């Protein structure tokens, strides 16, 4: 539960570089697949299971 | 937000409009809760 978001998955590290005014990443399907801790502020990836 | 190209060392005479697409990123985002319709921007 990600500052709102519910879902499933699993969570690694990824080398996409977000801009600033940025929070949340989508895909082709317009679905997100990337978020920020918001505590400490690295970027993560989501894949499903 | 205001989205702004200071670029500097510029070799070229200033002359016109620069050519080419410029992607320019956004440096400012504050809650004002009203919207503006002028301005102002002193110049030193």
């Amino acid at each position: 539960n990600f500052n709102g978001l519910k879902g499933t998955g699993v969570l690694t590290e990824s080398n996409k570089k977000f801009l600033p005014f940025q929070q949340f990443g989508r895909d082709i399907a317009d679905t997100t697949d990337a978020v920020r801790d918001p505590q400490t502020l690295e970027i993560l990836d989501i894949t499903p299971c | 937000k205001i989205y702004s190209k200071h670029t500097p060392i510029l070799v070229r005479e200033p002359e016109d409009l620069p050519q080419g697409f410029s992607a320019l990123e956004p440096l400012v985002d504050l809650p004002i809760g009203i919207n503006i319709t002028r301005f102002q921007t002193l110049l030193a």
